[PDB]
Protein backbone atom coordinates (compact mmCIF):
# COMPACT_ATOMS: atom_id res chain seq x y z
CA UNK A 1 0.00 0.00 0.00
CA UNK A 2 0.89 3.70 0.04
CA UNK A 3 1.46 5.69 3.24
CA UNK A 4 -1.51 8.02 3.72
CA UNK A 5 -0.30 11.64 4.22
CA UNK A 6 -1.09 13.60 7.40
CA UNK A 7 -4.39 15.50 7.43
CA UNK A 8 -4.47 19.09 8.82
CA UNK A 9 -6.25 19.15 12.20
CA UNK A 10 -9.64 20.75 12.86
CA UNK A 11 -12.15 20.75 15.73
CA UNK A 12 -15.45 18.94 15.09
CA UNK A 13 -18.41 21.27 14.65
CA UNK A 14 -22.15 20.73 14.30
CA UNK A 15 -22.07 20.37 10.51
CA UNK A 16 -18.81 18.42 10.63
CA UNK A 17 -20.42 15.98 13.07
CA UNK A 18 -23.39 15.69 10.71
CA UNK A 19 -21.12 15.05 7.73
CA UNK A 20 -18.95 12.51 9.53
CA UNK A 21 -22.06 10.81 10.89
CA UNK A 22 -23.51 10.21 7.43
CA UNK A 23 -20.08 9.55 5.89
CA UNK A 24 -19.24 6.78 8.36
CA UNK A 25 -22.73 5.30 8.07
CA UNK A 26 -22.61 5.18 4.27
CA UNK A 27 -19.38 3.16 4.56
CA UNK A 28 -21.00 0.58 6.82
CA UNK A 29 -19.26 1.45 10.07
CA UNK A 30 -20.42 1.46 13.70
CA UNK A 31 -24.02 0.34 13.14
CA UNK A 32 -24.76 -2.66 15.36
CA UNK A 33 -21.15 -2.85 16.51
CA UNK A 34 -20.48 -3.65 20.16
CA UNK A 35 -19.09 -0.55 21.86
CA UNK A 36 -16.15 -0.67 24.25
CA UNK A 37 -13.87 1.90 25.89
CA UNK A 38 -11.15 0.46 23.66
CA UNK A 39 -13.16 0.69 20.43
CA UNK A 40 -14.28 4.10 21.67
CA UNK A 41 -10.68 5.19 21.21
CA UNK A 42 -10.33 3.46 17.83
CA UNK A 43 -13.06 5.87 16.74
CA UNK A 44 -11.03 8.83 18.02
CA UNK A 45 -7.95 7.79 16.06
CA UNK A 46 -9.89 7.13 12.87
CA UNK A 47 -11.44 10.60 12.66
CA UNK A 48 -8.11 12.12 13.69
CA UNK A 49 -5.80 10.35 11.24
CA UNK A 50 -8.25 10.14 8.34
CA UNK A 51 -10.28 13.33 8.77
CA UNK A 52 -7.99 15.39 10.98
CA UNK A 53 -10.64 15.83 13.67
CA UNK A 54 -9.41 16.67 17.18
CA UNK A 55 -10.19 13.81 19.63
CA UNK A 56 -12.29 15.84 22.10
CA UNK A 57 -15.78 15.38 20.66
CA UNK A 58 -16.71 11.79 21.56
CA UNK A 59 -18.33 12.21 24.95
CA UNK A 60 -21.41 10.26 26.06
CA UNK A 61 -23.92 10.50 28.91
CA UNK A 62 -22.76 8.40 31.87
CA UNK A 63 -25.65 5.92 31.77
CA UNK A 64 -27.11 3.51 32.43
CA UNK A 65 -29.38 2.76 29.49
CA UNK A 66 -29.02 4.64 26.22
CA UNK A 67 -25.90 6.78 26.09
CA UNK A 68 -26.48 9.99 24.14
CA UNK A 69 -23.77 12.06 22.39
CA UNK A 70 -22.60 15.21 24.19
CA UNK A 71 -21.67 16.70 20.83
CA UNK A 72 -24.77 18.00 19.05
CA UNK A 73 -24.77 16.83 15.44
CA UNK A 74 -23.16 13.47 16.18
CA UNK A 75 -25.88 11.04 15.12
CA UNK A 76 -24.50 7.95 16.87
CA UNK A 77 -25.84 6.77 20.21
CA UNK A 78 -25.16 3.77 22.43
CA UNK A 79 -27.90 1.23 23.11
CA UNK A 80 -27.93 -1.78 25.48
CA UNK A 81 -28.54 -5.16 23.81
CA UNK A 82 -20.84 -11.49 30.44
CA UNK A 83 -18.67 -14.55 31.19
CA UNK A 84 -15.28 -13.09 32.15
CA UNK A 85 -14.94 -9.36 32.82
CA UNK A 86 -12.77 -7.09 30.66
CA UNK A 87 -11.27 -3.82 31.85
CA UNK A 88 -12.64 -2.23 28.68
CA UNK A 89 -16.17 -3.18 29.79
CA UNK A 90 -18.99 -0.77 30.69
CA UNK A 91 -19.08 0.24 34.39
CA UNK A 92 -22.84 -0.39 34.38
CA UNK A 93 -22.12 -3.92 33.20
CA UNK A 94 -24.28 -3.20 30.17
CA UNK A 95 -23.37 -4.40 26.70
CA UNK A 96 -23.68 -1.36 24.45
CA UNK A 97 -23.83 -1.02 20.67
CA UNK A 98 -23.56 1.90 18.25
CA UNK A 99 -26.85 2.93 16.66
CA UNK A 100 -27.42 5.67 14.07
CA UNK A 101 -30.21 8.17 14.73
CA UNK A 102 -30.76 11.25 12.49
CA UNK A 103 -33.14 12.48 15.17
CA UNK A 104 -30.01 13.36 17.15
CA UNK A 105 -29.60 16.21 14.67
CA UNK A 106 -32.75 18.11 15.60
CA UNK A 107 -32.86 17.47 19.34
CA UNK A 108 -29.97 17.71 21.79
CA UNK A 109 -31.26 14.60 23.59
CA UNK A 110 -28.29 14.58 25.97
CA UNK A 111 -29.04 17.98 27.51
CA UNK A 112 -32.79 17.35 27.38
CA UNK A 113 -32.61 14.18 29.47
CA UNK A 114 -29.57 14.66 31.70
CA UNK A 115 -28.95 18.43 32.09
CA UNK A 116 -26.91 17.64 35.20
CA UNK A 117 -24.07 16.06 33.23
CA UNK A 118 -23.15 19.50 31.90
CA UNK A 119 -20.61 21.16 34.20
CA UNK B 1 3.46 -1.59 10.24
CA UNK B 2 1.96 1.51 11.88
CA UNK B 3 -0.56 2.01 9.08
CA UNK B 4 -1.36 -1.70 8.90
CA UNK B 5 -1.83 -1.75 12.68
CA UNK B 6 -4.37 1.08 12.65
CA UNK B 7 -6.23 -0.50 9.74
CA UNK B 8 -6.51 -3.66 11.83
CA UNK B 9 -8.14 -1.56 14.54
CA UNK B 10 -10.47 0.13 12.04
CA UNK B 11 -11.78 -3.25 10.89
CA UNK B 12 -13.32 -3.74 14.33
CA UNK B 13 -15.58 -0.80 13.51
CA UNK B 14 -15.99 -2.03 9.94
CA UNK B 15 -13.84 0.67 8.34
CA UNK B 16 -10.95 0.59 5.86
CA UNK C 1 -20.97 52.78 44.46
CA UNK C 2 -17.34 51.61 44.63
CA UNK C 3 -15.15 50.52 41.70
CA UNK C 4 -15.45 46.78 41.08
CA UNK C 5 -12.70 44.25 40.12
CA UNK C 6 -11.71 42.96 36.68
CA UNK C 7 -12.90 39.56 35.48
CA UNK C 8 -10.56 36.96 33.89
CA UNK C 9 -11.41 36.77 30.19
CA UNK C 10 -12.83 33.55 28.73
CA UNK C 11 -14.71 32.47 25.61
CA UNK C 12 -18.42 31.69 25.93
CA UNK C 13 -18.93 27.92 25.89
CA UNK C 14 -22.26 26.11 25.48
CA UNK C 15 -22.77 25.52 29.20
CA UNK C 16 -21.49 29.03 29.86
CA UNK C 17 -24.00 30.31 27.30
CA UNK C 18 -26.83 28.39 28.96
CA UNK C 19 -25.80 29.69 32.38
CA UNK C 20 -25.47 33.30 31.23
CA UNK C 21 -28.85 33.08 29.50
CA UNK C 22 -30.77 31.94 32.58
CA UNK C 23 -28.80 34.14 34.97
CA UNK C 24 -29.84 37.20 32.97
CA UNK C 25 -33.31 35.72 32.48
CA UNK C 26 -33.92 35.38 36.22
CA UNK C 27 -32.58 38.91 36.73
CA UNK C 28 -35.39 40.30 34.57
CA UNK C 29 -33.06 41.68 31.92
CA UNK C 30 -33.38 41.71 28.12
CA UNK C 31 -36.94 40.34 27.92
CA UNK C 32 -39.19 42.68 25.93
CA UNK C 33 -36.46 45.30 25.63
CA UNK C 34 -36.17 46.99 22.25
CA UNK C 35 -33.06 45.96 20.34
CA UNK C 36 -30.58 48.16 18.46
CA UNK C 37 -27.01 47.91 17.17
CA UNK C 38 -26.15 50.13 20.14
CA UNK C 39 -27.82 48.11 22.90
CA UNK C 40 -26.30 45.03 21.26
CA UNK C 41 -22.83 46.24 22.22
CA UNK C 42 -23.98 47.13 25.73
CA UNK C 43 -24.59 43.41 26.23
CA UNK C 44 -21.17 42.50 24.83
CA UNK C 45 -19.60 44.79 27.41
CA UNK C 46 -21.85 43.52 30.20
CA UNK C 47 -20.92 39.85 29.92
CA UNK C 48 -17.32 40.93 29.34
CA UNK C 49 -16.96 43.31 32.28
CA UNK C 50 -19.30 41.40 34.57
CA UNK C 51 -18.42 37.83 33.58
CA UNK C 52 -15.23 38.12 31.54
CA UNK C 53 -16.84 36.73 28.39
CA UNK C 54 -14.92 37.58 25.22
CA UNK C 55 -17.20 39.63 22.89
CA UNK C 56 -17.17 37.26 19.90
CA UNK C 57 -20.30 35.31 20.76
CA UNK C 58 -23.21 37.68 20.15
CA UNK C 59 -23.95 36.98 16.51
CA UNK C 60 -27.49 36.65 15.12
CA UNK C 61 -28.97 35.73 11.74
CA UNK C 62 -29.25 38.68 9.33
CA UNK C 63 -33.04 38.67 8.96
CA UNK C 64 -35.63 39.78 8.26
CA UNK C 65 -38.07 38.29 10.76
CA UNK C 66 -36.86 36.39 13.80
CA UNK C 67 -33.11 36.66 14.36
CA UNK C 68 -31.73 33.42 15.81
CA UNK C 69 -28.51 33.07 17.89
CA UNK C 70 -25.48 31.80 15.95
CA UNK C 71 -23.88 30.59 19.19
CA UNK C 72 -25.53 27.37 20.37
CA UNK C 73 -26.52 27.73 24.02
CA UNK C 74 -27.56 31.38 23.99
CA UNK C 75 -31.31 31.41 24.70
CA UNK C 76 -32.17 34.92 23.51
CA UNK C 77 -33.54 35.70 20.04
CA UNK C 78 -34.65 38.86 18.23
CA UNK C 79 -38.32 39.10 17.28
CA UNK C 80 -40.18 41.78 15.26
CA UNK C 81 -42.68 43.98 17.09
CA UNK C 82 -46.22 44.55 15.86
CA UNK C 83 -34.75 57.15 12.22
CA UNK C 84 -31.50 56.17 13.97
CA UNK C 85 -28.20 54.81 12.67
CA UNK C 86 -28.48 52.07 15.30
CA UNK C 87 -31.70 51.02 13.56
CA UNK C 88 -32.29 47.62 11.95
CA UNK C 89 -31.30 47.58 8.25
CA UNK C 90 -34.43 45.59 7.45
CA UNK C 91 -36.37 48.49 8.91
CA UNK C 92 -37.86 46.13 11.48
CA UNK C 93 -38.46 46.91 15.15
CA UNK C 94 -36.67 44.19 17.12
CA UNK C 95 -37.05 43.07 20.73
CA UNK C 96 -35.28 40.47 22.89
CA UNK C 97 -37.17 37.26 23.73
CA UNK C 98 -36.13 34.24 25.81
CA UNK C 99 -36.51 30.87 24.07
CA UNK C 100 -35.77 27.72 26.15
CA UNK C 101 -36.12 25.56 23.03
CA UNK C 102 -32.79 27.00 21.88
CA UNK C 103 -31.03 24.81 24.46
CA UNK C 104 -31.51 21.69 22.35
CA UNK C 105 -32.52 23.13 18.97
CA UNK C 106 -30.06 24.86 16.64
CA UNK C 107 -32.77 26.96 14.97
CA UNK C 108 -30.16 29.31 13.51
CA UNK C 109 -28.25 26.65 11.60
CA UNK C 110 -31.26 24.58 10.57
CA UNK C 111 -32.93 27.64 9.03
CA UNK C 112 -30.01 29.60 7.58
CA UNK C 113 -26.98 27.25 7.23
CA UNK C 114 -25.62 29.58 4.55
CA UNK C 115 -24.88 32.25 7.15
CA UNK C 116 -22.27 29.89 8.61
CA UNK C 117 -18.79 29.49 7.12
CA UNK D 1 -17.36 58.16 36.36
CA UNK D 2 -16.46 55.18 34.17
CA UNK D 3 -17.98 52.26 36.09
CA UNK D 4 -20.90 54.58 36.79
CA UNK D 5 -21.88 55.45 33.22
CA UNK D 6 -21.67 51.73 32.54
CA UNK D 7 -24.57 51.24 34.94
CA UNK D 8 -26.54 53.82 32.95
CA UNK D 9 -26.18 51.60 29.88
CA UNK D 10 -26.95 48.39 31.77
CA UNK D 11 -30.30 49.80 32.87
CA UNK D 12 -31.47 50.09 29.27
CA UNK D 13 -31.29 46.30 29.38
CA UNK D 14 -33.00 46.22 32.77
CA UNK D 15 -29.75 44.90 34.22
Amino acid sequence: VSVRPKVPLRTMSYKLAIDMSHFIKEKGGLEGIYYSARRHRILDIYLEKEEGIIPDWQDYTSGPGIRYPKTFGWLWKLVPVPAQTSQWDDPWGEVLAWKFDPTLAYTYEAYVRYPEEFG
Amino acid sequence: AYQQGQNQLYNELNLG
